[PDB]
Formats: C-alpha cells, structure tokens, sequence
C-alpha cells in the first residue's frame, strides 16, 4: 500500500 | 465542495468529465502471442490504466472526503472490478471480442494463449453481450463504475465508533445519490415506473457478475505471479498483494 | 412459465412456504473446537443443508421450468452464496455471532480455530450487521435468496430470457413489499439498490470461501462428504 | 455423468 498511498497523496 | 448537494444532472456531468482516457497497448506486437507475451501486454496496459484510475477516483463525488486509509482500501478492493467493467464497456459494440485497447481487440480464441485465461474471457464476453442486450448507456455506465468504487470495500471497512461509522454513512448517502441519478436518467428516457425499477435491478445485478470475474481474475493473476509469468510492474503487483492481507 | 403470471403476494407466499428447515449441528458440548472438529462440523452441516437447498430450489417459482442442465448449472454456481445469505440471515438476532445452527453459535474468536477462517467470519459478521442495520425483513430475504439462485450463473450459462423475466418479477415483488410497508417512491428504489448491492458482497464471500474450502481440502484436515465435494468441484477441478 | 445433485433434483 505504498505506491497507491503516495499516488493518492500527490497534490 | 459537497457531493450530497449535487443534483442528478450535475452528478452525471462530474462523472462523465472525470472519465479516464482509453489507453493504447504496445503497437505492432509480435503475433501470434505467447503466454508470457499476452500476459505482458495485458498487465502493462493494466498498470498504466491504474495510474489513471487512481486520479479518476479523486474525481468521484465524495471520494476525497474519505480518509487516505479508506481511499486506499476502496481502490485496493475494487481496482480489477473497475478495470473489467471499463473493458466490458469498450467491447460493447464488438460482439465476440474484448477491446482491451483500440489496437488490441481479442476474441475468446486468443484467450487460450494463456492457461486458464479463456474461462475469464468468456465471462467478460458474456457480460459485454449482456450490456449490449440491455443497450447500456454511457451515463448509466459511469454511474455503475462509481458504485463499484464506493461499494465493493464499504463493508470490508473496520468499525470504530462514530469514527469509522462516519466514513460509512457518508459513503452510503453518496451511493444513494447515485441511485437517484440512475433513476433520474431512466425517467428522462421515458421508462415507466415499473421499467425503471426493473432496469435498476438488472444493472446492479451485473455488479455481482463483475465482482465474480474480479475474484476469478485476481486468483488467476496471483497464479501467474507464482508461475513467474507476470512482468515486474510495481503498482499492479502492490494492488494485487492487497488481496492477500 | 407459470411463475410469470403469479402476483407479488403469490410470489412472496410461494417463497416463504418453500423455506428450508433450520438444521442442527452434531450435539457435543466439547469446547473449544479444534481445527479438525470445527471443519468437520461446518462441512457436515453444509452437506446436510445442501440436500434441503435442492428441494427449496425446486419450489422457487420458475426454477423447474428450466432444463435439468440449467438447474444444475445455477445451483453449482450459487450454492455457497445461498448457504451464506441464509447463515447471515439467521445470525441477525445474534450480533457479533454466526448462528450456523441453534446449537452451533460461533464468534469471530472461534473462527481463529481454523487457519484463514477468521477473515471469512469477519466478512459474514459484517454482512449480518448490514442486514440488521437495514432491518431486513424475512419477505425481502426470501426474494434476495431466490435472486441469487437465478442470477449468479445466469450469464456463465431462450432460458436466459425466461430467467430474466422471473428475475424482473422478483424485483416487482420487492418494490411491492416496500410500497406496502409505507416507503416513499424514492426510499423504495434506494432500498432496492442497497439490498442488491449486498449481493455483490455475498458473491465475494462465496468466492473467498470456495477458495478456502478447496485449500482446506488439499490440507486434508478432514474428509469432505460427496455432495459437498461435487458442489465444490463444480468451481475447481 | 453421475451426480448426487442430479438424483436429488430428479426426485
Ligand atoms: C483480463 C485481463 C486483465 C487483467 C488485469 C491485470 C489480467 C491479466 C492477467 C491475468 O493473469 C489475470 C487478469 C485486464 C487488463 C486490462 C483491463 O482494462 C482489464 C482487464
Ligand atoms: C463459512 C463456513 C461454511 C462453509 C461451507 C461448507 C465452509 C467451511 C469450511 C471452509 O474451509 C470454508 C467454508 C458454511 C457452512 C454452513 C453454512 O450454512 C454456511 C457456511
Ligand atoms: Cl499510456
């Protein structure tokens, strides 16, 4: 759940 | 930017505008395909689609309201379901084949190139046949896709007082709004009341088959993983792992 | 078809009257259970329940109108979904517990006794909570259960037309029940949607459970009865 | 082929 987390984080 | 305020027409508008683009597969691929060959093309396309899916999800009314952990869970649970309904939708006007990409139109026979994949292709085609028989509309399709996102993991979500209970009723309210939208679209199409409820049920029952295909596809993908036939696409692999914990 | 002309009330009555009985698990106060004992009790109960499920299916309006092959296909596809929605239904009166049988009420902790079982128990418990929260009625439950029987394998199958017509009739029956109960037109389609979406979750639990049962079969912690094996193999080898 | 399911359905 790393990449998805970050990609979802990306503002 | 509340979603519970959006009107039916506004909801459809937002969804249509949030639609992701139709991606292309590797051009002029070598035919015929090999197992590791088709697997590479399919997963490569999926991995790229996932990036667009994540950014599309942020555009689904109410999705951004949920917590990151909740956003992560919903997508991890529904990604293959969302990829499959989009696929089935693109293949509608192509009886007998699955339009993975404009330059990747395959029929059940090509599904045999990968062991155990023909069974999945047949279910996908049957669903596309079903969409055609119902004459599914784009407005309805985007509604169904958003329902999958919000509903698939909505219960798999852990309870924790009004806390988690908050990131639950909100989801159910939105879901209810999409139902109103669907009914609104059908009413505008001149369907009788009885016809509206019948079609609504018909559309939602489809999501049951879509969940079934995702479960089978996931099992299959995890199968190809161990067999070392799946290229190393990190995002795709990550999401697949979510269905193991 | 003869079910196609039945009225909504006629449909509901037929469904309620076809309800299978609530069976008992093997009597034994020995607790806690071991992985093998739990697996043995759960699969023994399911195998016995399957016999009654087949008779129930025969009494669902429209089912016998199908050829034997079609009947076989639908049951082979939906059998675990049907056992699960039934389990979830009788567990409604027991929040936090799963009433497999009146003398076999288990909690999530007891699901841990079998490796991988707790995850399935949690999904089942969550669904029972959803039903309770929605205040699902018995008349709605029988409609939902029949929908599963007719829908689940409907595509992976003339006969589809008949099934789709019967499926529409049940939808009409569900809306009728809701109207009669006093729900507004909007509350009606909203509830119908909420109910049907849960079938997606039931399908999910069935696939996870099917995978688990097959895995437990390979680990061979206990022999499986013939009818259950038949139903399981329909999904696997 | 022979299935217990066939027998029960044909009763
Ligand atoms: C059914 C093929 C598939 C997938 C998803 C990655 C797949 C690939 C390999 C497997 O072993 C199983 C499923 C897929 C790819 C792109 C889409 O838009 C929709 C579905
Ligand atoms: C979830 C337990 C279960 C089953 C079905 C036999 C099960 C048992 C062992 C497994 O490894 C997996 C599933 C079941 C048994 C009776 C019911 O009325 C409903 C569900
Ligand atoms: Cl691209």
């Amino acid at each position: 759940h790393k990449i998805l987390h970050r990609l979802l984080q990306d503002s | 930017s509340l979603a519970l305020s959006l009107t039916a027409d506004q909801m459809v508008s937002a969804l249509l505008d949030a639609e992701p683009p139709i991606l292309y597969s590797e051009y002029d691929p070598t035919r015929p395909f090999s197992e590791a060959s088709m697997m590479g093309l399919l997963t490569n396309l999926a991995d790229r689609e996932l990036v667009h899916m994540i950014n599309w999800a942020k555009r689904v009314p109410g999705f951004v309201d949920l917590t990151l952990h909740d956003q992560v869970h919903l997508l991890e649970c529904a990604w293959l379901e969302i990829l499959m309904i989009g696929l089935v939708w693109r293949s509608m006007e192509h009886p007998g084949k699955l339009l993975f990409a404009p330059n990747l139109l395959l029929d059940r026979n090509q599904g045999k190139c990968v062991e155990g994949m023909v069974e999945i292709f047949d279910m996908l085609l049957a669903t596309s046949s079903r969409f055609r028989m119902m004459n599914l509309q784009g407005e309805e399709f985007v509604c169904l896709k958003s329902i999958i996102l919000l509903n698939s993991g909505v219960y798999t979500f852990l309870s924790s007082t009004l806390k988690s209970l908050e990131e639950k009723d909100h989801i159910h309210r939105v879901l209810d709004k999409i139902t109103d939208t669907l009914i609104h679209l059908m009413a505008k199409a001149g369907l009788t009341l009885q016809q509206q409820h019948q079609r609504l049920a018909q559309l939602l029952l489809i999501l049951s088959h879509i969940r079934h295909m995702s479960n089978k596809g996931m099992e299959h993908l995890y199968s190809m993983k161990c067999k070392n036939v799946v290229p190393l696409y990190d995002l795709l692999l990550e999401m697949l792992d979510a269905h193991r914990l």
